[PDB]
């Protein structure tokens, strides 16, 4: 219940206990696709193929770590609370019930490194969370 | 056969904003014509609305006012008077658009003591018009052209003796019709198709399911009737007057169903507007909890049968009823991206079903062939997060775009073999036979198991899933076979023809023109061409034919937007046949001409009312392929023919149309995004990245102007990507179910509120970014809009 | 005990039925879906033998399906399970009349054979 | 008094072991599933020879709600 | 928007007896998804249930 209460207005999402019951977390399946640098020397980087990764524009590159950076889930969402599979309810109450046994699987919200940031606007610290969902 | 009607299949969709031209949007003519306009408005505006008012005002107005004013004092009023108000009113011509009785009401309360009551008026006028249409989903209309032939050669002039008489029929039989569970022809013996391959029912991927009676309270053939709503109307040239098409639920308690409106200009031509969006229930407790099969409901969705009589001065009298001459109009949900086409349309649909599976390897394909299938995924990012941050093939197509290397993929020489094939193995093959094990071989337990990613049914089993081991194919769009965990048709594939060009492309096997290439550099570039390329084709009746379902979408089926599965089988058609490239050395998947099977009795045929007993099930199916069956009268469309598959009331369809969640949260996978959003890039944001740090406004970007241009211009760009990234839930776009305090929210209050909300449901409008800078941004950018959205 | 005018006039058409827990896929994986168990008991003892399986098959329940007992005499008695059924989360409620997923109950079913082993050979 | 009859099930003689003991038709069972079981050659004729479980495995999972 | 309601209807007969009828029942949401599924206390209903004033005027032939 300590979560996201809607406005009829969009915007600001008004949310209850954030630092604690995180609302809006940036995933590990995020991190995975912003942390490497374009120098990087890895099969895949930041969730491209090598080849791919070095042939596009630095500028490119860095965008698609921000757009990566930028993406937020719904920390609800790091576990199954009841809205997953064909027409599944989903909804506040299936929460609270799936809650007494997902507590333990949603996102834990760790600081992590970008060695490498260069000029794509990511700080040097973000804070990554991390589940089985989550994860890609 | 000298007079046809085109398109063949006319397309009007629903909308809650008014049926005049100026308000109104028209179904496309010409394919990809406006993909990057950025003034379309989709919704009313307040500038439109104010327009109309003042040329509502024209002229003899503003004189009456001022003179029943001067008439008004010599008494000092005060108010105005019935038969006073009642002059006004009517000359105003506004009562088409909002109720007599609320135009006088309106004034009856002002209070006055010039050219200045006027604005007292024309301010009260403003809001009560403003109330019903302000920011209404614009109605989009189609125009339906006669055209002689010799075989079609211009549209038909008229002379000042001619006249030509439309006459439409109508009906909904949703409430009549059976339950959709999937669809029938997933077990139906094949040869295979351009559409379906014959793995799906030899292999038993996806089995259909037996679908029993919506409102199986009501029996007997006759008594069912009652269930089925149908209207007609007849304009011709000499009039346009617009005619309702206007009938009632349950047939002749009993509400007006408003199917839709025709009006006819004097060149001939005839305009179809569909209903208002307006889906009821008989008894309010009664709650559409069912994506598609909710009894005790009637929806203003319907199809039916277009005609026409051409009367020459002469008296030469040509009747376009035959099914090679006539059309069909069906009306559909709205279209809520526009300018972001599905990536296989029903045009792909009518193209692939007069192809035979055995003979797609004898296919040529040029580049046009492909290009709509890389355009579309690359487009889908506006309306899907999988497409937006998910998908390895719309970033190496974003990769070459940032060296304008994009020519790359239209060479068909050896060294560029390895990128060609990279692109196409990341895609699902629609022979459903890769990356599956098979089960039990021999044994009635004979099944093609996935070993890729699942979509698991709600019903979960607290027992370990079986990990994957190959990687999930694109798109990442579920399937006809949904309802099956483990099935491969559980996720989208684009059709055995249009995987073949794509299997042609990735070989070599392919041609392009040079002239093609030196448009290239970039995948905007080509497709800004390949638009002029259509906008100049000579065939304008095979282009709107064309244009007409190119905005449709040809899967998944489950029962899918606005048609489903019958149409995706050459039996529904009297006709179709290629006639051409788009252009004499561009294909562009070609133009054909092709027809609906129709009954020639229309309302009247001894089949507009036939079931199948207390199921339906796919050997009614196979039955109706002989002609002189019992059944074969599923392929002849009478009028509510093809829309009675579909979800009632739509509103439920709708809702349901949206993300399917998958343990693993990425990628998203979504149902129709193209046509039913599913991430938007809502206003609010699109006003926190339009603009540059040197724009003059004293708000820039949501900051003020003052704390804009004191941060870096590094750090401001930065801050125009974060914004341009946030994508918003479409549903949550308006109050569907999850606002308030302890809101429950959920998949059921979707479905419930969609009847209501669908009006105020963002809208998605191609706006333009003037500078974007090094930001990343592109130039034209897909905004959804709605009240919630800003 | 059924007349052929059902099937002949269509009166109640047999409608199709999908699996039960379909999310568990392949036939190897669905054998963990099923509670079996089996005895013996003779004439010698009359101990009672439990019918005792597991659910998902070898978290993980016990099942007793049932007992078994032989007298002297040689007659078996056959005891059912004690009425038992459970979902492998509680939060799984059984609210369609028969089709549930994640439930077991311990109903069964079975083949029933003996040996007379006589005092000669 | 409707007479007394002898009568006694087809069964597979491997029960638990035998190698239709988790028989299926894949995604969905219809009625011709069943027409091809009535062919006693056929790969659908099992459907009638039981191993243990063929009798209860048809009726509501739990019973309670069957019997609610 | 704008529902109307029958709160009552009143009669006079000719002896000066005052008749007052109630409404006919109706209840309704402005919205048909408000279901009313608590006892008491339903958002978005009204019912023509009714309670008020009753006076009168005698005025006799005198004056
Ligand atoms: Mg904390
Ligand atoms: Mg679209």
């Amino acid at each position: 219940s300590c979560q996201a209460v809607y406005t009829p207005e969009d915007f600001p999402i008004p949310s209850w206990w954030a630092a604690n019951l995180p609302v809006h977390v940036l995933p590990l399946a995020r991190y995975n696709k912003f942390k490497d640098s374009q120098s990087a020397d890895l099969p895949e980087i930041n969730g491209m193929t090598h080849s791919i990764a070095q042939g596009m524009s630095e500028e490119t590159f860095e965008h698609l770590r921000l757009e990566q950076f930028s993406q937020r889930l719904d920390w609800l969402h790091t576990a199954d609370l009841g809205f997953v599979g064909y027409h599944a309810e989903g909804g506040y109450t299936n929460g609270l019930i799936q809650m007494v046994s997902q507590w333990k699987n949603m996102a834990m919200v760790m600081a992590r490194p970008v060695e490498n940031p260069g000029s794509s606007g990511i700080p040097n610290v973000v804070y990554v969370a991390y589940s089985q969902a989550d994860k890609d | 056969c000298q007079y046809k009607i085109y398109p063949p299949l006319g397309i009007a969709r629903v909308g809650n904003g008014p049926a005049i031209k100026p308000l109104s949007l028209s179904t496309p003519e010409v394919p990809w014509a406006h993909l990057y306009d950025t003034n379309v408005q989709y919704l009313v505006t307040q500038q439109e609305l104010e327009q109309l008012l003042e040329e509502a005002f024209g002229g003899n107005v503003i004189n009456e006012i001022s003179q029943i004013k001067t008439k008004l004092d010599e008494r000092k009023a005060e108010k105005f008077k019935q038969e006073e108000i009642e002059t006004i009113t009517g000359l105003l011509g506004l009562s088409h658009l909002v109720p007599q009785q609320q135009l006088s009401r309106s004034l009856d309360n002002l209070e006055l003591k010039s050219d200045d009551i006027v604005q007292q008026i024309k301010g009260a006028l403003l809001k009560v018009l403003s109330d019903h249409y302000l920011h209404a989903v614009k109605k989009q209309a189609q125009n339906f052209y006669i055209y002689k032939c010799d075989n079609p050669v211009e549209k038909l002039k008229l002379t000042d003796g001619d006249k030509v008489t439309w006459r439409v029929e109508v009906a909904n039989k949703k409430s009549f019709w059976y339950d959709y569970n999937n669809a029938l022809d997933l077990s139906l013996h094949t040869q295979g198709s351009g559409n379906l391959s014959k793995n799906v029912s030899k292999h038993r991927l996806a089995p259909a399911m037996t679908a029993k009676r919506r409102n199986p309270n009501v029996i007997t053939n006759s008594l069912r009737k009652q269930l089925v709503i149908s209207s007609q109307g007849s304009v011709s040239s000499d009039n346009n007057t617009q005619v309702p098409l206007r009938g009632k639920f349950p047939a002749n308690e009993r509400h007006n169903v408003l199917q839709g409106s025709i009006e006819c200009d004097n060149e001939g031509v005839l305009r179809f507007y569909a209903g208002n969006g307006i889906s009821q229930a008989l008894s309010p407790s009664s709650l559409n909890t069912d994506f598609a099969d909710n009894s005790n409901w009637f929806d203003d969705i319907c199809d039916g049968r277009v005609t026409a009589v051409v009367e020459l001065k002469n008296g030469d009298t040509f009747e376009i009823q035959d099914e090679q001459s006539s059309a069909w109009v069906a009306t559909t949900p709205p279209d809520y991206a526009p300018q972001i086409e599905p990536i296989v349309t029903m045009y792909d649909m009518v193209s692939g079903a007069a192809l035979k599976e055995q003979d797609l390897d004898n296919l040529t394909t040029q580049f046009s062939d492909v290009f709509p299938i890389l355009y579309r995924l690359y487009r889908m990012q506006w309306v899907n997060q999988a497409d937006f941050t998910d998908n390895a093939v719309n970033t190496q197509i974003r990769e070459l775009n940032s060296e304008l290397g994009f020519a790359q993929l239209l060479d068909n020489s050896a060294s560029a073999k390895s990128l060609r094939e990279g692109i196409f193995n990341q895609f699902r093959n629609p022979l459903f036979d890769q990356d599956i094990d098979v089960d039990d071989p021999g044994q009635s337990s004979n099944e093609w198991v996935s070993n890729s990613r699942i979509i698991p049914s709600k019903d979960e089993t607290n027992i370990a899933a079986k990990p994957a081991t190959s990687s999930l194919k694109l798109p990442f769009y579920p399937n006809d076979g949904i309802d099956y965990p483990g099935s491969p048709v559980q996720w989208f594939a684009i059709p055995p023809f249009m995987y073949q060009h794509l299997q042609n492309w990735a070989a070599g096997d392919f041609s392009v023109t040079q002239v093609e290439k030196e448009s290239a550099n970039t995948i905007e570039e080509l497709g800004l061409f390949y638009s002029e390329q259509f906008k100049n084709s000579p065939n304008s009746a095979l282009l709107c034919a064309r244009g007409a379902l190119d905005a449709l979408y040809g899967g998944g089926f489950h029962p899918g937007v606005e048609l489903t599965w019958p149409m995706r089988h050459n039996l529904i058609y009297s006709q179709n046949d290629y006639v051409s490239s788009v252009t004499p050395e561009i294909n562009l998947l070609g133009l054909r001409e092709f027809r609906l099977k129709q009954d020639l009795q229309g309302l009247n045929s001894p089949n507009m009312y036939q079931d199948f007993g207390h199921v339906i099930a796919v050997d009614n199916v196979t039955a109706s392929i002989d002609p002189n069956s019992d059944a074969a009268w599923l392929w002849r469309s009478t009028p509510g023919d093809l829309t009675k598959w579909m979800g009632i009331p739509w509103q439920s369809n709708a809702a349901s149309c949206q993300a399917v969640y998958t343990p693993e949260d990425f990628p998203i996978p979504s149902w129709w995004a193209a046509n039913l959003p599913v991430h938007v890039l809502p206003l609010a944001r699109y006003n926190k990245f339009k603009d540059s740090q040197s724009a003059d406004l004293p708000e820039i970007n949501g900051m003020t102007h003052s704390i804009a241009q004191g941060m870096s211009e590094e750090t401001f760009e930065h801050l125009r990507l974060e914004q341009f990234s946030q994508r918003l839930d479409w549903l949550h776009t308006a109050d569907l179910g999850f606002v308030g305090y302890h809101a429950e929210g959920g998949y059921t209050n979707g479905l419930i509120q969609m009847v209501s909300q669908w009006k105020n449901m963002a809208m998605v409008m191609a706006r333009p970014v003037e500078n974007p800078g090094s930001s990343g941004i592109p130039n034209v950018v897909y905004v959804a809009y709605s009240q919630a959205d800003k």
